[PDB]
């Protein structure tokens, strides 16, 4: 299966190793990845079914 | 016990090892020659 | 994959870019699948002078690989 | 000058006759090889060494040859 | 008188297409001079009662043991592959009397002292008859030997310097190998 | 070591002329117990087997090494 | 400055005695002509926080997490085999 | 023994001492065990000069390679 950012929609390049979140580039880490908030990476990873 | 015991109390070196394994032989006796092969 | 029909010289490109979510890192290289189609015919002209057919048969030492 | 002690001709047999006592882990214990040996006006069997069964494996030393 | 070096060569020699005029001069300079070494050796005399020779399929690897024996004691030897080497050729047949130098890695067969009567149509050790050696069976020597400095520069220049002290095909010895030989 | 960046053939070619299989079992040996695995166990013939034991002798077993 | 070919010889240089004279010259003025060629390639230059290594008895299947940051992002890798292979040599 | 992780170089010391002594016929010295662990690392000062890396790139000799 092909890799695609949980953000964007665009190619995935890293996964971050706390939530499990697969993300573009380093500014996408930055604003979205790293700030966000618990309860909020389950329903990113619940369109993929993946929690 | 304890007060006896601290105040009275208180070779030829081995072969290396022959290891031949898989591997043919010559025997030479004084009555008879052999051959062990695989 | 590259193979010439005459020769026989056999060329691996490398991996496929279907193949690459495999792992998320690899030494493989890859790249995409070509555009035309597979077997592709040419006419050439070949031009060559009487010293390398001499220098062909006259190595001392022997072949070369490729 | 120099003096050469030979046998030669063509085999008749060539059996490694094997030992009494044959040792474990191994196969074929050869005692001795009978060899025999015909020539023009001449036949004479041999008996060798174990060892020179290896130079007639390695020699290709079949039956009816010299 | 000997053990002193004697180099005597003509004018003409020098010019050679391999060698240069300073290095053909330098190795005549180098033969010249001699190293006389003293080493310590162990002498073997005894008769042979037991080989067991153990070596691989394609007979690259070759180990084994020896027993030999004296009037008076009994050994038993492991191998190397170089003495089997030594043994193989000239073959040695179990009840005949040999020497050993464990220096020089001789093996020099004496003669056969146990006279047998079953004997293979081959072989034959129509050896001159022997006694049994009697006595202590190793006993240690002081030998001494002279060597050359160009034959310890030609040994110590590449892999196989031993052919090129015959064959000649010394070409010109760089300077730290005569640097390091002159140290040592 | 000659390097280009980007391909896997160039590198696969270089580690094929350092390490070129047939030479390098030329230079060596194989062990004992693994020739009677390749002969009995699995049936090779002596003749089938890589060529091996080219490498010439040392001198001493002092030159066989710089350290 | 740089990257533009000189090659300062010499007049006693070329009388070599495997190579003639013309080759020589041939040579040295070849070596003063340069072809220029740009080229891109991606790298991964980072540093390692963790690496995590599942082995088995016989070595047949490896298994690897290879945990790598730089001081911006932080990411976490699957490795396949030859990742495990080239990074067990030259000790990571 | 002794493996140098540089180079990949060997060197035989010899035989260890635990084992018999007198019961050899190839010469061989007797060394004990090294002290301190399996694994060192430590530090030699080298003296060189310039043409002995030059005649040592020119030459490669100590690789482990063909």
């Amino acid at each position: 299966a092909k890799k695609y950012c949980d953000v964007t929609g665009l190619k995935g390049f890293y996964k971050s190793p706390t939530n499990n979140i697969r993300y573009h580039n380093a500014e996408i880490y930055q604003l979205i990845v790293k700030p966000m908030a618990p309860g909020v990476d389950q329903e990113y990873l619940k369109l993929r079914g993946a929690n | 016990l304890l007060k006896k015991r601290a105040g009275k109390s208180r070779f030829v070196k081995p072969r290396r090892p022959y290891n031949s394994e898989g591997m043919t032989r010559i025997l030479r006796r004084y009555e008879e020659d052999l051959f062990c092969t695989f | 994959i590259y193979i010439e029909a005459n020769t026989g010289a056999v060329k691996r490109v490398g991996r496929s870019d279907a193949y690459a979510t495999e792992f998320d890192l690899e030494t493989e290289e890859y790249v995409p699948l070509p555009k035309g189609e597979v077997h592709k015919k040419k006419e050439i002209v070949q031009d060559v002078t009487l010293h390398d057919l001499d220098v062909a048969n006259a190595r001392p030492q022997g072949g070369q690989d490729v | 000058k120099e003096t050469k002690e030979v046998y030669e001709g063509e085999v008749t047999e060539l059996t490694p006759e094997d030992a009494e006592n044959p040792l474990g882990g191994y196969g074929k214990t050869i005692s001795h090889v009978i060899v025999g040996l015909k020539s023009a006006k001449g036949t004479k069997t041999l008996r060798l060494d174990p060892t020179i069964y290896e130079s007639i494996q390695r020699e290709k030393v079949s039956i009816g040859d010299v | 008188g000997k053990d002193v070096p004697f180099t005597a060569i003509a004018g003409s020699e020098i010019f050679s297409l391999e060698l240069s005029k300073t290095e053909a001069l330098t190795q005549a300079f180098r033969k010249s001079i001699g190293i006389k070494i003293k080493e310590e050796t162990e002498l073997i005399e005894g008769e042979v009662v037991e080989i067991q020779i153990d070596r691989s399929i394609t007979g690259g690897h070759k180990q084994g043991k020896l027993t030999i024996k004296t009037t008076d004691m009994e050994t038993i030897y492991e191998l190397g592959n170089k003495m089997i080497d030594g043994l193989t050729k000239e073959k040695v047949l179990a009840g005949d009397v040999i020497s050993i130098d464990k220096a020089s890695g001789k093996i020099t067969k004496l003669g056969r002292s146990f006279a047998r009567s079953r004997d293979y149509d081959a072989m034959g050790a129509d050896t001159r008859f022997v006694q049994c050696p009697e006595g202590e069976l190793q006993k240690r020597k002081t030998v001494v030997h002279t060597v050359s400095l160009h034959e310890i520069d030609v040994i110590n220049s590449r892999t196989q310097g031993f052919l090129a002290l015959f064959t000649g095909d010394t070409g010109e010895i760089r300077s730290e190998v005569r640097d390091q030989i002159n140290t040592k | 070591t000659i390097e280009v960046l980007g391909s896997s053939h160039v590198t696969n070619s270089i580690n094929n002329e350092l390490f070129d299989p047939l030479i390098s079992q030329a230079l060596s040996d194989i062990p004992a117990i693994t020739q009677y695995n390749m002969h009995v166990k699995k049936g090779i013939p002596v003749e089938d087997f890589p060529k091996t034991g080219l490498f010439p002798e040392p001198l001493n077993k002092n030159f066989s090494s710089n350290i």
